[PDB]
RNA sequence: GGUUGCGGCCAUAUCUAGCAGAAAGCACCGUUCCCCGUUCGAUCAACCGUAGUUAAGCUGCUAAGAGCAAUACCGAGUAGUGUAGUGGGAGACCAUACGCGAAACUAUUGUGCUGCAAUCU
RNA sequence: CCUAAGGGGGACUCAUGGAGAACAGAAAUCUCCAGUAGAACAAAAGGGUAAAAGUCCCCUUGAUUUUGAUUUUCAGUGUGAA
RNA sequence: GAGGUAAAGCGAAUGAUUAGAAGUCUUGGGGUUGAAAUGACCUUAACUUAUUCUCAAACUUUAAAUAUGUAAGAAGUCCUUG
């Protein structure tokens, strides 16, 4: 079968790391202890 | 948690689009490429086909650009073609045709073109540019101007630009965009032009709907029912409002049952007035007053 | 390191005004130029081609060519100790007809007219302009209007 | 005017998206998309990630995720289907402030399709996206605009629609 | 505090002179507007400083903000 | 006067929140044989104007509305500046003479106008 | 440095934020809303650009031939560039 | 006509920057609640809202004075037509 592919809109042509992702910034997935 | 984004600082600091590209109705982009004209032609102006195409009408004008707006040479509506007997599919690819050829002809016969410059008298669905004739005035030149509509083949635009390049009007064009176009055998078919041209698509399908779902068939094809228009002579129909209106193609004004002056007295009773500085002064003064 | 590029120090001479970015409103490319028109000179940052140099951003000249696109200018520029005529080609975008120009041909057909008239009356009038003329001598009356007495006021900080 | 009960303001499915976000590229992909072929009877299409992050092992252009989209009575059929396996028993926060919501099956086999241990067994992403008629006016490519405040969908909306139409529970 | 600020003068170059303000604290309004202003409700207070009633806006807000504020 | 199509200037026209809209128009709206295009007839294409609705779009009105625009016995002839002196002052700088002259601020007012063609209770 | 990052056409809208969806979490993919450009446009900085000059798709070689005119630097010579 | 310097501005974009106030912490910790409930409470730190003090050669909505381009006719305007 043909396997279209979803399209690029955006244009960050660079190779990194997302705006605002960075660690610490979670709450505490184990606060329950 | 976050900047608040309309701020009066956003406000003031926008900038806002032309009235009509807000509107979107206006791509500029194109429109500046159709307009503008050589400036060496001084005050010759360019002329556009400006084809538009709404729920229930076709509007085929055609348009001259100058500074204080643009100014309509011609036009010609769907809802004209009931008086050259056609009374039902005003929006086919052959209404189209139909809109096409009246706004060429009645161009032509305002401008005098019309022993010289007939068009294509019989239409055979064959690709054909108006040729001028030798020794004699330029056929009249129009550049078709579909604004924000999508180019596809098939699409009901080049059915007006087929009609007014068969009136006699000089409108440049390829025939790639017709429906019966073969993309891979690069050639027009000109027996599916045809066709298209003469209703027989919505003639096949009254065909093919009324012997395998007749309901409907009732429900869609109803005008033709109580018209007793049956599939086969729908290509008559057209047949003979070309030639109605390649006989006749002035336009006739419809009458008007009241004056401009009772339209207008009668449209203005339903209108809201501003208010008076001093009344909404009045209104701020009691809501203070009933606030303590 | 000079620079002395073709655009240098143009950053804010070849800028949109604020709020006006954009598209260009038609009426630039309706206007019609003829030979011998005159023009001003006002180059726009949004459109590069036919763009003229940031000398000739603000000089006012004479149309000689009109082509496609465009119009051939006619600028006389100091070089030196005399003038040097220059001939720009500018894309109709960065033209605009100069204003100076309908105010005197007002001029002209207003005298043509006042002048033809005279001569109808069997009188004779004058036409050239006058400079503002001292002002004549005048009676001013005081019902309601009793000269008020100003005198300076004292000094005195306001912080 | 403006009446509440007018007919133009029924609310109703806009479209479906069922989306497999399987982290890598390959024979899983390609598997995943089969079976969302099978769930739909459409082609899906094969998502980009886009930019390279080492924790989720993927770099960018790297086809990561399926989805595909469903419009009509076949949503309605595929969203029973799901609803089923989560037994109609949604939760107040599963709604978007627009008025959209979703919900995600852990085992795809669960919606009542043909195992294969070749396949294996998926999750999977259901959205559903409502809307009431006239957002074509949003989507139109000539004299596009905006919906007004009362036609456009909320959270509440969609949850009475959503109660009404399947006599489900949210779990508020 | 003139003597404080008399003794900071030393510390400075050049000529500066102590001068006594004519406004209340350091609010750009007269010792006599202030006043007026704070007897008419037209000021409220905003820790350190006031914020001061505006004819201007949203009416409700505007009244909601300062409720002492006797309209004339 | 309302509306449509095409526009000119390009916020006095934009934005937010409400309310109203007779006729007509516009619109949303229905269907997939055909031309055509999509993961998806959602967009785009074609067909019906037939089944429905002014809910939305659109238009108008409301807001001590935001913004924008304009005006000023507003600030202010202030800041600044051209020219002058064998002016002042240790200097930094300042005053004066003959001229030109802002911005913010304050207040008030306003909230699209208009061209061509067609149409309408 | 680039056969596209040149040319033409078409379709689309970016950075970011918010609200949501199994694994999935501050960062994967999907959806809606807001979003005057806060993105991107080979490379410095500046300008310019939103139904585009940006992202993606289709076709291409005008990055071709002839020799003149003009602008900048300027002697109004050359070279380069336009 | 053109201009972006002086001045001005920062409860106007960019950048710098002082101080509190009211809120959200739901995507900050500490302490104290709980036999285990992240569900509170006191606190600082963060952000958000309306304010507040002070700035910019390579910031700016605004914006002078001086200096600068052009025009003020007979080689002009108008009427007719080759």
């Amino acid at each position: 079968p043909s396997a279209p592919s979803r399209e690029v809109v955006k244009k960050n042509t660079s190779s990194k790391k997302s705006d605002a992702a960075p660690a610490s910034a979670d709450p505490a997935k184990a606060k329950k202890k | 948690m976050q900047k608040e984004f309309r701020t009066s600082a956003y406000h003031s600091r926008f900038q806002t689009p032309f009235r009509r590209r807000q509107e979107g109705k206006t791509d500029y982009y194109q429109r500046k490429r159709l307009v503008t004209q050589h400036k060496a032609k001084y005050n010759s102006p360019k002329y556009r086909l400006v084809v538009r195409f709404t729920n229930k009408d076709i509007i085929a004008q055609i348009v001259s650009a100058h500074i204080t707006g643009d100014v309509v040479f011609t036009a010609a509506y769907a809802h004209e073609l009931p008086r050259y007997g056609i009374k039902y599919g005003l929006t086919n690819w052959s209404a189209a045709y139909a809109v096409g050829l009246l706004v060429a002809r009645r161009a032509l016969q305002k401008l005098g073109l019309d022993e010289t410059y007939t068009g294509v008298e019989e239409v055979e669905g064959e690709f054909e540019l108006t040729e001028a004739v030798e020794d004699g005035p330029r056929p009249f030149k129009v550049f078709l101007d579909i604004g924000l509509q999508r180019t596809t083949t098939g699409a009901r635009v080049f059915g007006v630009l087929k009609g007014a390049s068969d009136g006699g009007l000089y409108v440049p064009h390829s025939p790639n965009r017709f429906p019966g176009w073969d993309i891979e055998a690069e050639e027009l078919d000109a027996e599916l032009l045809r066709k298209y041209i003469f209703g027989g698509h919505v003639a096949e399908y009254m065909e093919e709907l009324l012997d395998d779902d007749e309901e409907k068939y009732k429900s869609i094809f109803k005008n033709y029912i109580e018209e007793e228009i049956e599939s086969e002579d729908v290509e008559e129909i057209y047949a003979n409002a070309h030639e109605a209106i390649r006989a006749d193609p002035s336009f006739k004004p419809t009458e008007k049952k009241f004056t401009k002056e009772q339209y207008k007295a009668e449209s203005k009773k339903y209108r809201q007035q501003k208010l008076t500085r001093a009344e909404r002064q009045a209104k701020v003064a009691k809501k203070i007053a009933e606030f303590k | 390191g000079k620079s002395r590029g073709y655009r240098s120090g143009t950053r804010y001479a070849f800028q949109r005004d604020f709020k006006k970015h954009g598209a260009i409103p038609l009426s630039t490319y309706l206007k019609v130029y003829k030979v011998g028109d005159i023009v001003d000179i006002k180059a726009n940052g949004s459109i590069q081609k036919g763009m003229p140099h940031k000398y000739y951003h603000g000089k006012t000249g004479i149309v000689y060519n009109v082509t496609k696109s465009s119009v051939g200018v006619i600028i006389n520029k100091v070089v030196g100790n005399r003038y040097i005529e220059k001939r720009v080609n500018l894309r109709v975008e960065h033209v605009k007809h100069s204003a100076c120009r309908q105010e005197f041909l007002n001029r002209v057909k207003s005298n043509a007219a006042k002048k033809r008239e005279a001569k109808a009356n069997g009188e004779t009038v004058y036409l050239k302009r006058q400079a503002a003329k001292p002002r004549g001598s005048r009676i001013i009356s005081t019902e309601g209007n009793i000269p008020q007495t100003l005198a300076p006021v004292a000094y005195e900080t306001f912080i | 005017s403006d009446k509440s009960q007018n007919v133009m303001r029924e609310l109703r499915i806009e479209k479906l998206v069922l989306n497999i976000c399987v982290g890598e590229s390959g024979d899983r992909l390609t598997r995943a998309a089969k079976v969302l072929e099978q769930l739909s009877g459409q082609t899906p299409v094969q998502s980009k990630a886009r930019y390279t992050v080492r924790t989720f092992g993927i770099r960018r252009n790297e086809k990561i995720a399926v989805h595909v989209t469903v419009r009509g009575p076949k949503a309605e059929e595929i969203l029973e289907r799901g609803l089923k396996v989560k037994e109609y028993q949604l939760r107040s926060k599963n709604f978007s402030a627009t008025g959209n919501f979703g919900f995600g099956i852990d085992e795809h086999i669960d919606l009542g399709i043909k195992y294969d241990p070749s396949i294996g067994i998926y999750g999977m992403d259901f959205y559903v996206v409502m809307g009431r008629a006239g957002a074509r006016v949003t989507r139109r490519k000539r004299a596009r605009s905006t919906i007004g405040n009362s036609h456009k969908t909320n959270k509440e909306d969609t949850i009475q629609w959503f109660k009404t139409r399947y006599d489900a529970e949210v779990l508020d | 505090v003139i003597e404080g600020l008399r003794r900071a003068r030393y510390k400075f170059p050049g000529q500066q002179k102590i001068i006594i303000s004519k406004k209340w604290g350091f609010t750009p309004l007269n010792r006599d507007e202030y006043i007026a202003k704070k007897t008419n409700g037209e000021v409220i207070d905003d820790g350190a400083y006031v914020k001061f009633l505006s004819r201007k806006g949203n009416l409700e807000a505007n009244l909601q903000q300062f409720p002492n504020y006797q309209y004339s």
